[PDB]
């Protein structure tokens, strides 16, 4: 019928009670959607004279 | 005079006069703040003093 995705939030895990045959189209996409992310350090400087 | 700070030296020889004026002032300030806490992952804890 449809794909019903439910997310827990209290263990930070999600379910998939949807098609029992093409779930592979979900494992691939979540695997491409869970990835460590790099972070950047920003510093700015200003100066003047009067 | 109620507010003055520093030194000044009185001199008089006949018609003239002169007043020297100087002072040095400095100020230093420090702080430090180390709070610590425990909680579970998903639920937020908050903390404050003051």
């Amino acid at each position: 019928k449809n794909i019903i995705i439910k997310a827990h939030g209290q263990t930070n895990a999600l379910i998939v009670t949807a098609a029992p045959d093409v779930m592979n189209d979900l494992e691939r996409v979540i695997a491409q959607l869970d990835i460590r992310r790099p972070q950047v350090l920003v510093e700015a400087i200003i100066a003047e004279v009067q | 005079l109620g507010s003055f700070n520093g030194i000044a030296a009185g001199f008089y020889q006949g018609n003239w006069a002169m007043l020297l004026t100087a002072l040095s002032s400095s100020t230093k300030n420090d702080i430090l703040a180390t709070p610590s806490i425990v909680t579970l992952d998903n639920m937020q804890a908050t903390f404050n003093v003051g």
